[PDB]
RNA sequence: GAAAGACUAAUCGAACCAUCUAGUAGCUGGUUCCCUCCGAAGUUUCCCUCAGGAUAGCUGGCGCUCUCGCAGACCCGAGCCACGCAGUUUUAUCCGGUAAAGCGAAUGAUUAGAGGUCUUGGGGCCGAAACGAUCUCAACCUAUUCUCAAACUUUAAAUGGGUAAGAAGCCCGGCUCGCUGGCGUGGAGCCGGGCGUGGAAUGCGAGUGCCUAGUGGGCCACUUUUGGUAAGCAGAACUGGCGCUGCGGGAUGAACCGAACGCCGGGUUAAGGCGCCCGAUGCCGACGCUCAUCAGACCCCAGAAAAGGUGUUGGUUG
RNA sequence: AGGCCCGCGGCGGGUGUUGACGCGAUGUGAUUUCUGCCCAGUGCUCUGAAUGUCAAAGUGAAGAAAUUCAAUGAAGCGCGGGUAAACGGCGGGAGUAACUAUGACUCUCUUAAGGUAGCCAAAUGCCUCGUCAUCUAAUUAGUGACGCGCAUGAAGGAUGAAC
RNA sequence: GUGCCAGGUGGGGAGUUUGACUGGGGCGGUACACCUGUCAAACGGUAACGCAGGUGUCCUAAGGCGAGCUCAGGGAGGACAGAAACCUCCCGUGGAGCAGAAGGGCAAAAGCUCGCUUGAUCUUGAUUUUCAGUACGAAUACAGACCGUGAAAGCGGGGCCUCACGAUCCUUCUGACCUUUUGGGUUUUAAGCAGGAGGUGUCAGAAAAGUUACCACAGGGAUAACUGGCUUGUGGCGGCCAAGCGUUCAUAGCGACGUCGCUUUUUGAUCCUUCGAUGUCGGCUCUUCCUAUCAUUGUGAAGCAGAAUUCACCAAGCGUUGGAUU
RNA sequence: GUCUACGGCCAUACCACCCUGAACGCGCCCGAUCUCGUCUGAUCUCGGAAGCUAAGCAGGGUCGGGCCUGGUUAGUACUUGGAUGGGAGACCGCCUGGGAAUACCGGGUGCUGUAGGCUU
RNA sequence: GCCCGGAUAGCUCAGCUGUAGAGCAUCAGACUUUUAAUCUGAGGGUCCAGGGUUCAAGUCCCUGUUCGGGCGCCA
């Protein structure tokens, strides 16, 4: 009829035979809910990047 | 139509007071908790005497009212009616539940068991600690055998272990009686009905200068 | 709940906010020529009984009262249709509530 | 059994201190987030809108987002046995900044300075800061007094 | 069927025969050689679901991508010593409202006196006469006082939870922007350049993909803990165990204590023991306590309380 | 030209080689004596009266047609009577007589009608091993009597020889 | 009358169904979808038919903005006017109010009163909560329109926050001078695309009444009825204190208020064993055991003069019967 | 040494009463034609400058209340980990680390940013 | 969801588009030895709500609130 509801008991044993992993952490992480504005903003100014490039490279010299 | 206290006997729940949530607790046994002499200044009684549990345990309201009387009835009749004063330092604000089951030659009768176990309000205990005091009887300085016979008498009707203890305390008062006569000299205490304010040396000096004068 | 016969709410056809008409949508009556009325009459023709369920077991007390709103624009005659919340008593334009008054004795 | 409320439990978290209850002091509006900063979420209670979660008071993220009243957090949250780098908006009053970022940089900085002048003076000096290390041996004067002799007091019983 | 659901070929609350038919079964029973390696779950969510499934978790198999180098033909190193990771500490830095504590601090509960002076308190004895008076008890206020709280709290631990402890870093310049804007402003991105004392301890080689079985009845112990008089009862938290596990000890015993296991020889231990059963005290062991006409004798654990004793032994106060 | 019934089907078949002193369908159960009240409910049945609703078909109108609408209106159901030897049902609360005790009597509330004649701790009464009498030395048994009877009762009640 | 269709009647007959959880099932209840406080052991999570409660609504304002005020209560005053009608001053950290349960939050607020309004509108994504990191619901931060309000900064896409709700299929409505409607064209019709609504409360969503003692099958000791086992509330039998009873006298004999135990000859509680079966009440017969002793043997005590009786000790050797009713 | 305007932290700043205040300032104050609101020029708005520091305000005071910070309470309460420790239990002791809170007794009573004045 | 039909002094019933009436409520008076039961009179209609038709509304037509029937039922 009746049995057992809930329990934990065991729960950490299984989590950390696998062990309990971190996020990877790795560069350049993606610019997903970033402010549309900003994002679109910043997407003009990496297209208008490539103006400049010979005041860039004159610098650089 | 009581329980045995045995069965009430631990602290084995959290503390259940009589409030919004536990309604229809009846009332306690004991009512009154200080009798004698209670108008008695405080230097008319000197000599104080505590009965200290020494069990972490459950006193049930009938047993501090039969204690009570007991040791009432002691002090009436060896130091006369006006010549003790007794505080009873214990309140029963924890509620023991009952689950009432019927007493008949029938479990098909609706009995049903342990389902919807949680019981009705059956009686108030005190909780009491090491250490704690249960009784006090404040009297004069020559009447401390008869303190120590009372609580002695007193003590069979707990279920625990007790001791008796003369305090170094003036009466009910929280001060020794080595210093308490000096700091009333020096008005440090000032007494009022059975206890005694002690007056700090801080304040508005309008409060000084009421005193000494 | 009391809502006006009148409101100044957005527009799609205008593209802009515009006096709109409000009355209360009630379904209207089935085509009896819809897709899956035609193939319940014919799935129900012959012997077999009653072939679909039939609910019989009502729980909800009221309905989502959907407003039929109308823009007042003559060249445009749009319409929406606006869901409020479950209520069971709605009226269109009612009398206006009042604070300082007496209620009657 | 438990319900699944959003503030459920929530009770002494999301209250006000002792006697700090009322209008929320400026300053808190008036500092800056940007971008890869690490940020501590706390929640007050007083301002309801952008609240953080339960489970994120508490916690510790880095800031990836910026709006006019907001900031987004990833912030890691432990689900049975993995732990995964959540996204919140939470409005600034219940962020503020983390001081142990800001004690790493100034380390950093001085550290730097550090080897930029050790270099400098030809001098090499220790950088990488050692756990407590054993006691050096020392010498303890008496002052010509003897130490006082103790002993355990007896028993008595007080009250 | 003069009625019993009776009888209808030992078959009747729907005969017998063959066939559909090897009907269906979330239920019961069984399921066939050896060795080696790895090795569980009784938990989450959803389901007319609760003796079952799906789902995540736990498992195995197959790999793949990388890291340290592979050193001297015997031999012989000739500040700096791997990508990265962690059921751990340290150093910083936050988070919390339990234990405790408090109620002469709020909210509730609550004991007793004391001091004051107004009132639809009772009243008060000679006050009606302006209680000429002032005696008591109330209520009220004030300062104290006894006792409390899972659904109270000023204060507030221990244990605990998050983050950080660098090369994706730091610092110089320069460029782009339609975002922002007093401003050569702010912010973000991009491009060059220089910085290695590799910026706590300790340990360890890491990352990643596919397919996937069994399981989805659990139970027990220390501690925390809810209901119940209690339960070898019912229900939770943490860790470990049994299940899946043999071995030494507890006489005996799923769980206790020790310790985990290929087949052996020698040495030594653990827990536990050493009169005899039964290995080991067959020590010239030490100091005391105790006589029981129901003595006592070792975790779990397998039987006892209040109360007594001019039995005896210590000790305290007088 | 029927009632009741069989029948896959036939103007098929049984009752029926029959005809109301007959067939068919029920209940109760010899004799004796009785068989009370209720047609609100559910059934059954009679009447269609203007009559409400009411399918297909048919009629009219709109449309280019599919289609839509309208008018008309069979049984049945509603509306109206009858019927309990049809199924069934058949009440409470207060006060009141010159000792007390009962309550002939009086008030109200209510029903469709409030259980009548009878009978009873009965094979039907919980309380109950009811109370009284008788039978015994002693009887939760038997009989007789009583009756606010949990929950007796009239096509079945109560009796009555013979078996 | 027959043939065909239409409506009614139709347990005479047919097929099927008649939830789940559950200290066994049924009856009861909803712990079945949600929300608050606690449990809960100071991150989060955490169960019982655990405790205290609440929900299937309500609101053109109780939504939005702005402005101006301050609330509950109390003290002192004023014609009728009194304990409460209105007016005035003072104190007032909120002891009020904010729709509701509770918790949190809030004072030139989020409360009260006015003025103007419809951001409770049209859209695309991202995110949080439950979580499998699926959905629904709810929520947060943005971005693009069109607006409201205010001098403006700003604020507003419902309600101060935590709840107030619903898939596929089908139907209905709205929108695109949109797509398709089958050889082509026109027009009805129909289908589609996007967004609302009609609901599944067993709330991730079958269409559902009983009875079986005439019963059947697959199983279950996962689960009751009888023994046994744990427990001992209840039953039974004892003990401690001694206020009292006992003509006086606590304790000869009793023992209130309290309190400590024992027993498993009561009844419960539980569900560990047994459902491929342990024959289930009583009586008869027969043996043995226990002692908490009714009698008998030996004793102690009395409110034991004798007689009778009562209390207690050693003590289970021996005995404890014949009958009416059931 | 102070003030004014705008503030940050938000009582060491609050509350009660008392004393002092030079110069600027801030105020109280005077009036209602205009602007604007009222039952009321009381508030709000506007136009002023006779008088006053009485009040606000600032500074100081009080064996002041509160608040803040210490000591005590107290290595107490409580607590991580350990034992074939004690005890019939209830509970308690020890080892290993951590460690509170009242009452009671002290000290303190705003600091400061920007801009602009006054103070011989 | 569809087709009908009723709402009117306290009650019941009628009812124009050009006068809300009748019998019973209730009450004051007139009698009769008390009574009767018969009049004189007072007191009442929200003519169920709204809109439109309206010189003229309870009245005519629609939209709303209940009450009765008979139909029909794929989320
Ligand atoms: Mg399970
Ligand atoms: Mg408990
Ligand atoms: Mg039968
Ligand atoms: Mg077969
Ligand atoms: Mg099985
Ligand atoms: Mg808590
Ligand atoms: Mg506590
Ligand atoms: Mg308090
Ligand atoms: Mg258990
Ligand atoms: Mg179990
Ligand atoms: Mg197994
Ligand atoms: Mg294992
Ligand atoms: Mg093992
Ligand atoms: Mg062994
Ligand atoms: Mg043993
Ligand atoms: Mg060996
Ligand atoms: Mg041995
Ligand atoms: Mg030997
Ligand atoms: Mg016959
Ligand atoms: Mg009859
Ligand atoms: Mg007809
Ligand atoms: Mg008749
Ligand atoms: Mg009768
Ligand atoms: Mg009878
Ligand atoms: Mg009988
Ligand atoms: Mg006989
Ligand atoms: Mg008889
Ligand atoms: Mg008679
Ligand atoms: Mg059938
Ligand atoms: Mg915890
Ligand atoms: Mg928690
Ligand atoms: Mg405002
Ligand atoms: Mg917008
Ligand atoms: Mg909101
Ligand atoms: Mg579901
Ligand atoms: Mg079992
Ligand atoms: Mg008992
Ligand atoms: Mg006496
Ligand atoms: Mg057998
Ligand atoms: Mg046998
Ligand atoms: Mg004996
Ligand atoms: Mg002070
Ligand atoms: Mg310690
Ligand atoms: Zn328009």
């Amino acid at each position: 009829a009746k049995s057992k509801n809930h329990t934990t008991h065991n729960q950490s044993r299984k989590w950390h035979r696998n062990g309990i992993k971190k996020p990877r952490s790795q560069r350049y992480e993606s610019l997903k809910g970033v402010d549309p504005k900003f994002l679109r903003n910043m997407r003009f100014a990496k297209k208008h990047n490539k103006k400049g490039l010979k005041k860039m490279q004159a610098n650089n010299a | 139509g009581r329980r045995p206290a045995r069965c009430y006997r631990y602290c084995k729940n959290k503390p259940y007071p009589k409030s919004r949530f536990c309604r229809g607790v009846p009332d306690a046994k004991i009512r009154i908790f200080d009798l004698g002499r209670k108008k008695a200044k405080v230097d008319e009684f000197p000599l104080g005497g505590h009965m200290v549990s020494d069990e972490y345990e459950q006193l049930s309201s009938e047993a501090l009212e039969a204690a009570r009387i007991c040791a009432n009835k002691y002090m009436v009749k060896s130091c006369g009616r006006d010549g003790f004063h007794m505080r009873v330092r214990l309140h029963p604000f924890h509620v023991i539940r009952i689950n009432k089951m019927l007493s008949c030659a029938g479990a098909d009768r609706l009995q049903t068991g342990m389902r919807g176990a949680f019981g009705k309000p059956q009686g108030t205990v005190a909780r009491v600690h090491i250490g704690q005091v249960i009784m006090s009887i404040r009297t004069k300085l020559q009447n401390e055998e008869h303190v120590i016979e009372a609580l002695r008498r007193a003590k069979f009707k707990f279920p625990g272990r007790q001791k008796i203890h003369i305090s170094k305390k003036w009466g009910f008062t929280k001060f020794n009686a080595d210093e308490f006569e000096d700091m009333v000299a020096k008005k440090c205490l000032i007494p009022d009905g059975c206890g005694v304010k002690y007056v700090p040396s801080h304040g508005p000096l309008d409060k000084w200068r009421v005193l000494h004068s | 709940v009391n809502v006006p016969k009148t409101r100044r709410t957005f527009c799609k056809k205008c593209g802009k906010h515009q006096p709109h008409k409000v009355t209360q949508y009630k379904k209207g009556k089935d085509s009896l020529y819809a897709q899956g009325k035609r193939r319940y009459d014919r799935k129900q023709s012959g012997y077999g009984g009653q072939t679909k369920p039939i609910f019989r077991k009502k729980a909800k007390t009221t309905k989502k009262i959907v407003l039929r709103l109308e823009c007042v624009e003559p060249n445009c005659r749009s319409k929406r249709m606006l869901a409020i919340k479950r209520c069971k008593h709605f009226e269109l334009g009612g009398d206006k509530k009042r604070k300082g008054q007496v209620i009657q004795f | 059994t438990n319900t699944k409320g959003k503030r459920r439990g929530t009770r002494y978290m999301f209250s006000r201190p002792f006697r700090k209850h009322g209008v929320v002091p400026l300053a808190t509006y008036m500092r800056i987030y940007k971008k890869g900063d690490i940020v501590d979420i706390k929640g007050m209670g007083t301002v309801q809108k952008g609240m953080p979660h339960k489970c994120y008071h508490g916690k510790t993220g880095r800031v990836y987002n910026v709006t006019q009243h907001a900031v987004g957090i990833v912030v890691n949250k432990q689900v049975k046995g993995k732990i995964l780098a959540k996204r919140i908006n939470v409005r600034i009053e219940h962020i503020k900044h983390s001081k142990s970022r800001d004690s790493f940089l100034k380390r950093v900085k001085e550290n730097d300075q550090k080897k930029k002048e050790a270099k400098e003076k030809g001098t090499w000096v220790q950088l990488k800061r050692q756990p407590a290390p054993p006691r050096e041996a020392h010498f303890v004067r008496t002052n010509g007094k003897e130490p006082e002799l103790l002993e355990p007091i007896p028993y008595e019983f007080m009250a």
